[PDB]
Formats: structure tokens, C-alpha cells, sequence
């Protein structure tokens, strides 16, 4: 048993066994829907950039009629890589070997010597980059390598209800600024997805020296005391498609010091959220969020950081480091987001530093044969969760908890014990049967208040 | 454009061994305090990898960057090494540093246009090692007896970091 | 086959193949026991010092109580590795990551927040870090995995009749001076403890300058001459859980150019000995010894270097390199015997700095297909051995010799075919069967 | 299928896959006769080279009876490392570790100790260095390591047609000159070799500004202009064991600037090559070549640029670069061969310093899963193809081909498919009949003039 | 063998401080002409692993090297970099050089013979890293006021390179 | 302590020049004679990774040590390199010193500690490199030649030595 959820618990092979990255590879990144980037990374026709597909290169280019396209950097030729750059605008690629001529959707449009040397006789058509299914979600845009996989909108699901929260907001909707922080990290890539998910229970013990400085309403935490109530605090949530969130509540401009015009955006627009959303949404958007989208985009709201961790091999991962930010905030707040965003969850990060050992003490601590045979705990919230009348999907009493961990894992397994969609999707009207506590919101309501 | 004298670039790489000796030391709380102005801008630009015939401008103070603080938000910074409780950096790491190739130059009003090659060395725990190699552009005045940087410039060779991360000052 | 007993040779694949290290941790690693450490190193009730068991990382630590309990250094909520620090003094070990306290014997004492998060929905008997038996001989601390193994007295066998001339003695007995050198070199685990074990045959041709340099009794060895009778030098031995060394004669304070507390150390308490253990003992607490403790534990008694090699991988080891000392000897000799040893025998050690490269060639050549397809020989002096009449076990003529490679690979097969210790515990009156000449020393003697 | 001779086309995973090297290291290193030197680099009795045979230490050594033999460098005690040394001149070869002493083909003569410790029990007549069984055409040195192959003579077999062109000529032959040139490529060895056997498409676009500077009469094809006749420039052959080149008409002497001494050489050479071999050969001796022996020995005939490529696993080679130069020629022009060659091709090399990424990222760009399970082409050229009547083997229209890139993997298919030389000798009658077109150059001549 | 006088020693150290600077900014045909003399010889020779009994001599201009160059056919390996259009450099690698131990010895006809230490770090693309140790020998003129080098003797220190290639001038 | 002045600080670097140029070239007879005090105490401790908490008292020169070496001990080291027939130098393996950050101090009674941080770089047979960085702490002492050293702290950055061994000086 590689994962357990019924007793909430994982073996230590998922980070260390190679095999089993094998299967991940096969049954996960070229299945499910990975993030590729947004909009605002490639906003003109023309416009590209090169970003990975867990251990694919891919170029995201913007199209000349207006649509998305992706493809496989990699020439029909000989193999060798078409483009390079990170980043640029241009009407067709042209690889450096031989000095084939790729459209912008990867067709190979013209070769050198065509008429003299292939006399013409070169089918082009059989001959085009290894496209890939591009579909966009407010801007972000996702990459998908399985035909037979849903939509973007389906596979977002019953995520979409907190994901319009900010993604449209009050109108305006959000955005990634570039170009991101490129660094290896010697770490599974579900050590940073899980901690990003909901680990708000490392926030008080990691990152103690960095809270107590700032201070305002995250100062508390540091130290892990039990006096403070964590339920009231805050929640936790997660999807049937592996997607969740923790959220600790009026912290939107936790870590930012210089939050002038972040703090007032909030309170503009929290008027026009609280009408679209409903009070229930709006608790969010003033709050900060720790979301992973399933398997390897992570963000945190709020602090503004957005986080892809491109898996290369079992114990090492290359983590992309963007900004998000409104697309109504003003320029000046835009750049004062990214400062503060970059100074707390950066390549040299005040806390980001600080996680360093923790990604990879975890994964290479099971170089050792008796410690990976044993097994991880993930047990903290259980018997408290459940439905919610009005949240969809799963949720917890407390951001610190184990909800999202739980549910991270077990639509992993499902992804890994699956051999296809159709056998996933079978499985949409029980796969939350492993959370018992039907009737947890019911009776915890009806007490309160 | 007019390089200083022999004398003038004795003391400019004295200035360097000094804060080289101060930051391997740990002793960040004095240097923020001798060796840096209160006008500071500490910089380190993201550089993307571009095509040559691509004709957009390289990054600005606005752009992206690793590091772009002011001195109140260098000092904010320091402090994390001194006050804060960071476990990764019981013990701390072993840092070395290999400043050469220093260059000044006379930028009038006696300010000093400084360039210089530096090669970072960083050992922690065990087995870990982690290499970078930085082109630091650097802004000097004459205040006292001494030196203060008040704009500085660290170009990264390598666009994708490969270290933990980059909590270091150069 | 990987290992050939009645020819005397081996296959290269034992030094490069992944399945057999993979089978190795598994048979090997994770049933035998294990040089930890010793009371030396942890002497206070509370003080730790961790430490490998191949490539699983431990924590040795000195309870409240004074019995020493070891586990795995690995946090049972991530995963996580609990403790940095090389040693120290802990009465309570905490997890970098959530904050996770465990005691001294590795057991979950308390959680943050197990009130208000867990709700104590928690179990933390079942949620103790894996812990690791531990059994000491004589001050040296061992650890084992396997629970089905036999006692460390046992595994040690007997060779406990050698280990009791030095590691007790006069009374005293020996003890580890740390911190340790810590080195990686690109080999196999099993190429420096074949060396520790008996190779006396590299001696004088590698470290031909070496000896000529310091001179004394050791210089004759350098250049391998045949004019000098190497059986009258020297013997050497062979247990039967694969613990085996040599011996050279009076050659202790062979390497030590400055050796007052070493040399008259060992004159004083010779007379002790030799009443205690017997002449036949005393001729062992004067010579210079060249041993290797089954599986990757070895040291010098003489030059007094103490080496534990801990595999990362078929081609990769870890050398921690402590010092051995007596307990009974005064303050300037443990230091001096220190000095001499990291001179001798260190990171830059005059000798193990030769010894380099013939560690990782031997390995790092069978890269290629056809080369790791061939053999290799341990043959030197084969018939020439047998049972000793008093001294146990199997015991050879001189110390050049290949009597404890032999011994070595036999018991080192012995492990990889046995799926579990009834296997191995099955052939105890039947592990010598491969030196065939029985009435060997009996006709020699005579 | 790992390659398609029918359509011309290979799949990606030949460069990336471990399975696929484990059985190129069975069935062609194992097999093949592999390039270990020449003659001058080990010219009198007693010298040697240490070189590699793939993974494989090995100890080149001249005899005193003036044959020469080879074996493994690795003792037969522990297995370390017998000698060290680059090359140089001995009787014997001692092992640092304990001292056994091994001949010059690689009989364990001597033993410290033996009467006094081994009791002359030892049997070192069973302890020599494994032998490689070696084998000379023309002063170059081949070695193999498969009992059942055939002679170095029927190994290169129709190919032998064309290296008597040069390799013997007007009656000096060629020589290498060392020390090589020794760097390691993130790349694996059949990128390099198929470039060196017939990729003249890439000269034009990859070396455009070497070419461009040098000028003279390489200098056209900068860029790659339809307007020149490709066809009338030069040929290119491939042969039954996969041994194939390109050549470029009256151009031997190309990149060189300094040219002085290696034209007038050719010059005075050129009419006893034409009455021994005749005119079709004279046309070759004058041109430049561009040559891969099967499987990882390459050079160019012209430039005078020798290569081997000995793989370190799928993703790695050493590149040992020689210069070859005739015998004949004077010690002068020998060494102005020698820096031309160097200048252009060596480690710091003015064509061959462009070339270094387009090895690597053609191997590495398979480190994705989606990527390596796609295909290359071949396809440049067919059906313009076929039996010459004067020419052995098959020959294409252009350089600018892909005949012998075809030709190479019809020969490495069929290396990897049959279990033993056994299989491969069946096809001698039908191997060419993936060539369909056998009519092509009896209408091609006749049609012409 | 008279060594430099410390007001020498500078000049020289503040030639190769701005020398470095060229290559960095990729500023050849400067260096070409204002640091090279017109009789230059550029050797970078083979040398291989022999045995310490072995007597043949070392390598000679008239053996193998990776350079062998004289002004023009360094002017042909300068051009391709600057007017050419390499892919393989587009853009372009960061390089950096770490000189170290400039030791000046006075030689006739008032020329200097300089040994040196150099530590080459480059950097290209995403990931990929490459370190070359190197020994340099010159011997430097005055041409007033101001310096050129004649004589250029690169020493690598690895046997086999562990890089794509070595296009890059010391 | 107070700093040294410029001329002397120049006196220190070319010392240490020619001193990495003995070591470098194998002149470890001439180094041992010219360089090195009779009285010199060669150390090199073998530090321990504890917790910022624990309040041991730092390594000490009977603690255990790579190098603990009197005049005597260093001659027994440098005797193995000349008279001795290793095998691991034939051919005899290349170094190369990076030394920076020299800062001098004077101590007393013509005495200089001397602070320096050195990068060594070492190549041997076909790809095997090893890199190790190091601070160096130095008392030195004036003589009719220039200096001689009689105090040698090195302090090794790694814990576990990535190299088959440490055998070199400084
Ligand atoms: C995961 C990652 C980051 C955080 C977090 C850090 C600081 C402030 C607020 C939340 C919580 C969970
Ligand atoms: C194996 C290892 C070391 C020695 C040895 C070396 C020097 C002095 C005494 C024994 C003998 C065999
Ligand atoms: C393959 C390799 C090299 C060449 C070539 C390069 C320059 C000049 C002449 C031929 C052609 C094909
Ligand atoms: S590899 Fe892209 S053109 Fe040949
Ligand atoms: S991992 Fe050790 S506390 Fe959670
Ligand atoms: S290993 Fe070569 S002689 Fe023992
Ligand atoms: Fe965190
Ligand atoms: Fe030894
Ligand atoms: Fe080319
Ligand atoms: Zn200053
Ligand atoms: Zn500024
Ligand atoms: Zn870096
Ligand atoms: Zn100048
Ligand atoms: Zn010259
Ligand atoms: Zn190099
Ligand atoms: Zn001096
Ligand atoms: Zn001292
Ligand atoms: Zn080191």
C-alpha cells in the first residue's frame, strides 16, 4: 500500500521509489491538466515562452487568429531543440541545426533546400511538433497531453466556486507578472505541493523569525502556542479532483509591511465581491489563502506568490517562482505586490529560505532502505470534516490541518491505481466515501450560534 | 570614465577584503552600518535568455528582481540572521567569498564607479555544496575615513539557481 | 556465481552490480550488527552523537538511566530528519519542520497542538520513530535491524578471544576519541574492508616510501623482498561470522616515530597479559594488528586508527576515521597516540593517502562490459591454514597472506544465500568445511 | 520499431533509452571492430597507448616481432587499474596496487612473493589480462572482442573500395598524429556519428560564418542558397556494414587557408592515383570526404580531422580527436595539416565549436516522456538512390543527403534485431533491397551526356 | 630573474584586470589590436599523462595544441565570434575569469615574463555549468603606455575537457 | 590589531604568491627552508557540526586534528613527496591555488596575523577534479629574506572531505 486513506497515512517510497515516479509520470503529468501559464505572459500575437511540462520542454505561443497553442519543443528532424529563449515574439521558429522552419502552432511550415535536396517529396503535414491540448481558465492557461481527458472547466470542477472568488474578483480577475525565479531544488515534487496545500501548521515552527518581525496579525503564530483558537481563525478546504486550500481569515496583507494600495484594493473591492460571491466568498478574498492546484502549481493569496514545480526525476524539481497580482490594480501596486512578494517568497526569500531543508530532508532521508519501508502520518483533523451546506466539496474546521493532505493523496492514488479517465470517472458519485463525518456541518451550525 | 590612481584602488579593495571579512564573520548589523549608506538600493535583477534580435530593453528597478530593497528593507533582512530562529541556519552556514577583477572608476562629485568579479562559495551540513559567480556594479562615496555603497548592481550568471536559495550579501 | 569458496576467487560484479548491493542492504546491512560508535563518544547520561547504519541515518543516545537505546533518525510525521547536530547533549530531540519532540529512545513524547488541531486522535506509541536494537561489548556500541538475529556476543563469537586481548587486557580496555574524519571516496564498501582485513601483501609495495622514511622494524617490509621470512614475522586469523585480521610480531609502535606513552604502555602491562590470557595472548598485545569486524568496521591496533566505511551506493563510501586509545593510559599518550594516527592514517595520512586510488580503480574499471565479466583472485597461501590448536577458528601462516579474503567472501556468500539466520545458524559445524587441510598446525608443530 | 528503413525514420528512444544502449553494448561495441589507433601512434617495439573500446580500458601495444596485440587494463588480482599512463614505452606493466607484473600481451610474467608467500602455487598462465583480438588495414588498428566476427578485411568489406583511395593512394598511405585531444559531450555517440557520415545539410546553416570568413570554395554553400546545383557539387555512398560518406568535388583542400604544401602534395599525387585506381577514384582523392566507420570512428578527408567517440553510458562520450596525414608528405606540411585541422576541428575548434549543442540537446531533449516516444526523420534523398555501375555499394545523388544516415541505421537495425554475426552474414544478398529503386543511375548516365 | 617593482606589478595586474573586462563584455576586436602584438604566438599544447621515468620532452609548438595561432589566425577565431552569427551563441554564454598569483619577472630588451593563475567560470542556457583551472606564461612589452602580449603558453590543468569546447581567450 | 600599511600588505601578497607558485611547481624542500619557521605549528582542527545552543569551547590543538604537525612532523610530509615512490604521483597529480581576501593585521614584536581565504583546485588522471575552499589564519615573522611563517590555522569549509584525501599544503 502505497497510500492509505482510510487510516491517513502514505508510505515513504512516493518521494524516494523511482517506479513509482514512473507511474506518476504516466498516470499524472501525462494525464491531468498542468499549469503552463497565463496571458499576461505571452499577451500579444506572436508572443511565446518556453516552460515545462513536468520533464517535456513545451512553447506556449500566443496565436496570429487569436487562440492559445501548444507543442513539444522538440524538431521532427533529428530531435534537437527548436527554440531557447525563455521569452520573446515571433512568427515562426527555426531550429538550430539544420534550419527547419516550424509554424506557430508547431506545423512544419518550410526546410531549407526543399525542391533540391527532398525534390519536394518531404510530407510536412506528418511532420509537425507534438501539439498539445491548450485550454484557458481566467487567463491561466493549462496543458493537457490525454485526448480522452475531460475539460479544464471539469477537471477544475466544483474548485471553480472558490477559484472565481479571486480569479474574477470584483470584476478585473488576476494575473502573473514575469519573468519568474528559475532554481533546482533537490526534492520530490510533493513535499512543496503538500506543504502548499495546507500546512499552515509549519507556518508558526519554520517560520517563527520572520513573523515576529513584521508582526500585525500573523505575529501570533510564531511559536506554535495553543492559547489562540485556529478554528475560528481560520478553514481548510479540498475538491474531488485533488484540489484544496487553507485560509486564515482578515490576513489578505499578512506579510506585506508596504500594503497601502494591496490593503486598499481589498476594501474597494470587497463591496462588489460581497454582491457577486455572496459573504460566504467574501470571508476569502479578505482573507489568505495556501492553495496547490493538483499536482504542481501552488499560490499564495494574499502573499502574492505563484509557484510551478516542474518534477526532473524522483528527487529533484526546478521551481518556477511567478507573481500573481489583480489586473485592475494600478501599476504602482502591481510593482509594490511583486517587491514584497519576491522578498518573502523568492530565490532569496525571508521565508522561502527558511524551507529549504525541509523539501529536501524529507525526500533524502529515504536513501536509507529501513526509513523508506516506514510510513507518514496525515491524521490531523480527522473525524472534523466533512460536506458543508454551502462550500462545495470537503472542508475543515482550521487551516492548520490535514483536510487538503488527505485529499491531495487520495485522488492521487485514484490517478495512480486508474488505468484511464473512464475508470476515474466512474468514481464522481463515491469518491468522497472515505471522509465518514457526513453530518459534521449539520450538528456543528446548529450548536454555534 | 577616468580609472583611479593606484593609491585610490588600495584602498577600494581594502574596503571589499573588509566586508568580505564581515559578512564570512557574520557581522552584518556592523556592516549595514559602516559599509552602507542610508540612500542604499540593493539590486539583482532577473535576466531572462533572450535571442540577440529580440529588442526589448534589459530589466529595470520596476521589473522583476531577487533582490530590490532599500536600507529599512535591508535591514529587515539582516535582522532574520541575528534575531530570527532559523533552524536551517543552526549552525550557520560556512559562506566564502572570492572577490577579484576590482575596477574603479572616477564618476565625479567623489563618487566611484566600482565593477568587480565574485565567486561564491557556501558549504552547510554534511555533504552540500552549492557555486555561484556574480558581476556586482557598484556606486562608492568617500564618507569619513571610509567607504559607503549607495547603488549596487549583482548580475547572476546561471538563470536557474542551482542552490536551496540566495540569502547572501555580496 | 558472484563468490567461489573452494578456488578462492570472486567475480567484479561485487564491487559494481546494483542488485547485489541492493541484496547486500538487505542481507547484510539489515540483519548484522553494526559499528555505532562507544561510551566514549556519549560518556554523561543524556549525550548523543549520530551516526550511519549503511544508508539509514541513527541516533545513538545515552539514557537517564545509563542503558544506551538507538532509532532511526527520521521524523514520523513526514518523514523529516529530526537531529543535525554531529552530537551534543539532549534530553529531548525536535523536528525541524512542525516541531515534533521525541525522547532519548525515540519515542513521540509530544506534538504542538495535539489539544486543539489532533484533538488527541493521535497515536503516538504506534507514531514512535523506528527504533533499533542496541548491544555493547566492552564499551564498543553495535545496532541491528533484524529482530530474529542473535545476541552481538554471539555474532562476535569466537572471535571475542582475540577482541578480549586488547579491548580489556591489563583491565582497562580500549576506547574511540571523535570527533571522527569524515571522507567520501568513489569505491565499494567491501574494497577497503577486504584491505583492513589482511593485505599485508600491498604494505610494502604501496607504502614503500612511507616505511623507508620512518625506518624503525616496519622498513623492512618496504620493496617485498624474499629474502626475509614472513612466516616468523607474522600470522593470520579467521573467525567464523567473517571477522578475521593479521598480525605482525612486536611491531606495535611499528608507525609511530614518537611513541613514549605508547611504547612503555604496553611494557608495563604486558606482565598482566601475559598472566590474564597466556602467552599465547601476550604475543597479540605486543604485535600490530590489521583487522576488519564483519561487516564494514575496521581498525588498527599498533598504529591505533579506527574506520567504519558506510556504503552511499555500489561505487561510494563514507570513511569515518576515529582514533583508538586505551582507557588506562594518561592524558599526553591518548594525544599523542591521536597525532600519530591522523599523521599515519588520516584524511591526509602519510600512509592512507597512497592507498587512494587502488580503492576507487578497483571499482570504477569494471565500467566497461567485458572487464566487469572477469574474475578476481584471492588465492595466496591457500592449503597452507587451518584450526589452530589453541587459538579458535581458522588461522594461516604468515601475514601476507589471503586467508582472511577467503574468510571474508565465505561468510559474505553465507549472507547473501541465507533468506534468513536459521539458514546461516544451520552451518555452524559446518563453516570451515572449505580449508581442507585439517592436520595442518598439528603436523607443523610436531 | 527503434528505426523504419521501409519509411526512413527512427524513433527518439535509440539516444535516450538505458535498454537500448544495454544491447548497442552487446551487439555492436561487443561486436564490431572498433577504432583503437594506428600504427604511428605505437611505431616501434616497446611503446603503447592506453584507449578505450566503449566503456572498456584497453593497452595498445607494439610487439617485439613487430605484430601487435591488446588487452584489457585491468589486473587479474583485485581488478585495479594496470597502467596509467597516456602512452610511452615498455617491456612490461606493472599494477600499483601490490605489484604484478604484466607483459606486452598481457601474460601475468612475475609476482612479488611468489615462491616465499604464494609457494608457486598461482597459476599465472589463467591470470593474463583478458586479450582483445586485434586486427590492422593500412596501419590503422582495429580491435573486437566477439570470437565469431569475421576479418577486419570483410568487416569493412565494399567500403575497402574507397579507403584504398586514400588510406594507400599514390603508395605512402595516411598516419595519425597524436596526443589526441581528449573532452567529454552530454550526448550520445550516434549523433556525432551520424553528422560525420553524411550531414552536409547542416554546413551550410550551422557553419555559415566559418565558412563565410575562410571563403574560397566551401565558402558557397553559406546559408544554404537554392540556386547552386548540389547534385553536380559531390555524391555520397553507403555500404553493406553501415560504413558510408559524403563527398564534396575538388574542395579537399577547403578550409585550410594555409594550403601550400598539402595541395602541391595532392598535385604531384593525383597521376599516380589516377593510373593505379583509376579516374571515378581520382575524382574522391581530390575531394572532400566526410566519413563514418561503423560504429563511432569518423574523420574528413581534406580538413584531415580524425574522431572516436567512446560512449560513457546513452547520454555521454569522450571525443578522442587525432589529425590524419599522409606518410609521404613532408614534416612541415604535416604539422601545417596539423594546426589547419586542429583550428577547425579540434577542442577549440573555429566549425567544430558550433556543433557542440546540437549533439547534446538532440539527446537531453528525450528527458521527456512525450518527447522520446516520438520519431526523427530520414527521408532526404529517397528513392534518388541505388546501385552504381562503377561505384561498389550504394550511392546517393548529393552530399547533401541522407543515403548513408539511412544506410548507418538499416545496418545498426540490424545489428540489434539478430542474436550473432551468424544472422547478420544471411543478409550479404539482400541487404540493399530496402533501396528500391535498382534502375536509377543506369538511367541517370545514359540520360546525361 | 629580477622580479617587478611594486608600481609595476600594478600596471600589469590593472592589464589583465582590464584585459578579463573585454572578454567579459565581449570586446575582441579591442583586445585584438590594443593588447596583442602583431608577432604573437597563442599555444595552448597537449600535454599528456606520462610516467616520471619517461624522458621524452615536453610539447613544442611544432607538436599538437588546441592553439597555435599567429595575429591573423587569431583574427580569424575573433571575426567568426563578432561578425558571424552563431546559434550555438545566440545569446550568448556568460563568462567569467578569476585571475590570481600575477607574478612579473623582467626580462631583455625591456620585456616581462608573467606567470598567472586563472579560474574560467561559464555559464549558458538553463542549467548547464562548466569550471576550467588554467595556467597562463606570457611575455608583455611596453608598447607606451599601455602593454601587449607576444608570447601567450595556456597550461589546462584537466587532461580531458569537461566541456562542450574551449573557445574562449586568456 | 591595527591594519597594515599599503607596502607592507603588498610584501604579505607577493610572499604568498611565490608561495603557491613552490607549492604548485613542487618545490616543497625550498618552501620548508625559506618560508617556514623552525618553531611552526601546522594545524588544521577538525570542526563539529553542534547546535547554536550547545556552549563547548572550540576545537583546540589537542583535539583531534588533520594536521597537528611540528617543523619535524612537516619534514616527514614533505620527504614523502621527494624521496618517496608513490604511485598515486606518477604521474604526479596538478594543483592550482586561488588565494584572496589577504588582510593583514600587526600583532607585535615585528609579528603579522594574516587573515586569507584560498580556493584549491586539483586535477589528476583523465575527469577526476576535486575542489576544496578554506580560511587560512597566519602569524607571520620578519627575517633578512622577508617572512616566515610560524603559526598555520586552515579551517576547512565541507565536514566530509569530497576528495580521496587532503595531502597539500595551505
Ligand atoms: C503554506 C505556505 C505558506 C503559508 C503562510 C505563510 C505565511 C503567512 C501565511 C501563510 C501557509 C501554508
Ligand atoms: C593492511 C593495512 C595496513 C597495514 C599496515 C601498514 C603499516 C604498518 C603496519 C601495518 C597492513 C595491512
Ligand atoms: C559532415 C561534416 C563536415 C562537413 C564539412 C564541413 C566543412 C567543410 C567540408 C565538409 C560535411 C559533412
Ligand atoms: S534537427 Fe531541427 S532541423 Fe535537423
Ligand atoms: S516532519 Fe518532523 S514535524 Fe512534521
Ligand atoms: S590489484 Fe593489481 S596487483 Fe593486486
Ligand atoms: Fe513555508
Ligand atoms: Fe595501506
Ligand atoms: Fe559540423
Ligand atoms: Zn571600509
Ligand atoms: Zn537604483
Ligand atoms: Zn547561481
Ligand atoms: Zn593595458
Ligand atoms: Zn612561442
Ligand atoms: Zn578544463
Ligand atoms: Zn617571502
Ligand atoms: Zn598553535
Ligand atoms: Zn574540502
Amino acid at each position: 500500500t502505497l497510500v492509505d486513506t482510510v487510516n491517513a497515512s502514505q508510505s515513504r517510497q512516493v518521494f524516494w521509489d523511482e517506479d513509482v515516479y514512473a507511474l506518476e509520470i504516466e498516470r499524472i503529468f501525462s494525464r491531468a491538466w498542468l499549469m503552463l501559464g497565463h496571458e499576461s505572459l505571452v499577451p500579444k500575437p506572436g508572443d511565446f515562452i518556453t516552460t515545462y511540462m513536468a520533464e517535456d520542454k513545451v512553447i506556449l505561443s500566443h496565436q496570429s487568429d487569436g487562440t492559445f497553442r501548444a507543442f513539444i519543443n522538440s524538431c521532427s528532424h533529428r530531435g534537437n531543440q527548436i527554440c531557447h529563449a525563455d521569452s520573446g515574439n515571433a512568427k515562426a521558429f527555426v531550429c538550430n541545426y539544420h534550419g527547419w522552419v516550424f509554424g506557430q502552432d508547431g506545423s512544419l511550415v518550410d526546410v531549407p533546400l526543399e525542391s533540391r535536396c527532398y525534390h519536394n517529396s518531404l510530407d510536412k503535414q506528418k511532420l509537425a511538433a507534438k501539439s498539445v491540448r491548450v485550454e484557458t481558465y481566467k487567463g491561466f492557461i493549462f496543458g493537457c497531453h490525454d485526448p480522452e481527458a475531460p475539460s479544464l472547466e471539469d477537471y477544475l470542477g466544483e474548485f471553480r466556486y472558490y477559484l472565481d472568488t479571486i480569479w474574477e474578483g470584483a470584476g478585473g480577475g488576476m494575473e502573473l507578472l514575469g519573468p519568474p525565479m528559475k532554481s533546482l531544488l533537490q526534492c520530490n515534487w510533493k513535499v512543496p505541493a503538500e506543504n502548499f496545500i495546507g500546512d499552515g501548521y509549519h507556518v508558526g515552527w519554520t517560520h517563527a523569525a520572520a513573523l515576529s518581525q513584521i508582526g500585525g496579525e500573523l505575529a501570533g503564530l510564531a511559536g506554535n502556542r495553543a492559547d489562540i483558537p485556529f478554528d475560528d481563525l481560520g478553514l481548510q478546504f479540498t475538491t474531488r479532483h485533488g484540489h484544496g486550500f487553507g485560509v486564515i481569515d482578515n490576513a489578505a496583507a499578512g506579510l506585506h509591511i508596504k500594503r497601502e494600495g494591496w490593503t486598499k484594493f481589498l476594501e474597494d473591492t470587497r463591496g462588489e465581491v460581497r454582491r457577486k460571491f455572496g459573504p460566504e466568498r467574501e470571508r476569502l478574498y479578505l482573507g489568505h489563502w495556501n492553495c496547490s492546484i493538483f499536482p504542481n502549481c501552488s499560490f499564495l493569496y494574499g502573499t502574492n506568490t505563484f509557484k510551478i514545480w516542474h518534477p526532473r526525476g524522483p528527487h529533484e524539481i526546478e521551481v518556477w517562482t511567478y507573481t500573481i497580482v489583480p489586473r485592475d490594480a494600478d501599476p504602482a501596486t502591481k510593482s509594490m505586490i511583486q517587491r514584497e512578494a519576491i522578498r518573502t517568497f523568492g530565490t532569496a526569500g525571508t521565508l522561502e529560505s527558511d524551507d529549504g531543508e525541509n523539501m529536501s530532508s524529507a525526500t533524502y532521508i529515504n536513501r536509507g532502505v529501513i526509513t523508506r519501508n516506514g510510513r507518514m502520518n496525515s491524521t490531523m483533523g480527522v473525524g472534523y470534516e466533512g460536506p458543508h451546506p454551502v462550500y462545495p466539496g470537503i472542508v475543515g474546521i482550521s487551516f492548520i490541518g490535514e483536510t487538503s493532505y488527505r485529499g491531495f493523496y487520495r485522488f492521487w492514488k485514484e490517478m495512480i491505481d486508474a488505468p484511464d479517465w473512464a475508470s476515474v470517472k466512474a468514481n464522481d458519485d463515491t469518491w468522497d466515501s472515505v471522509f465518514p463525518n457526513r453530518n459534521f456541518w449539520n450538528e456543528k451550525l446548529n450548536a454555534a450560534e | 570614465q577616468i580609472p583611479v590612481t593606484p593609491d585610490v584602488h588600495y584602498d577600494i579593495e581594502a574596503h571589499y577584503r573588509a566586508e568580505v571579512r564581515m559578512f564570512q564573520t557574520g557581522q552584518y548589523r556592523e556592516w549595514l552600518q559602516g559599509m552602507v549608506a542610508e540612500d542604499i538600493h540593493y539590486w539583482m535583477p532577473i535576466y531572462e535568455q533572450r535571442l540577440t534580435r529580440d529588442r526589448r530593453p534589459d530589466p529595470t528597478p520596476d521589473d522583476a528582481a531577487i533582490y530590490n530593497d532599500d536600507f529599512g528593507e535591508l535591514k529587515q533582512r539582516v535582522e532574520r540572521l541575528y534575531s530570527g530562529q532559523v533552524w536551517m541556519e543552526d549552525p550557520p552556514s560556512k559562506i566564502r567569498y572570492f572577490v577579484s577583477n576590482v575596477e574603479a572608476f572616477e564618476a565625479g562629485n567623489g563618487e566611484l564607479d566600482v565593477l568587480s568579479n565574485i565567486l561564491v562559495y557556501r558549504n552547510r551540513r554534511q555533504t552540500e555544496v552549492t557555486v555561484h559567480t556574480l558581476g556586482r556594479e557598484d556606486k562608492l562615496r568617500r564618507d569619513g575615513n571610509g567607504f559607503k555603497v549607495f547603488r549596487r548592481k549583482l548580475i547572476l550568471d546561471a538563470r536557474v539557481t542551482q542552490d536551496k536559495n540566495l540569502y547572501f550579501f555580496c
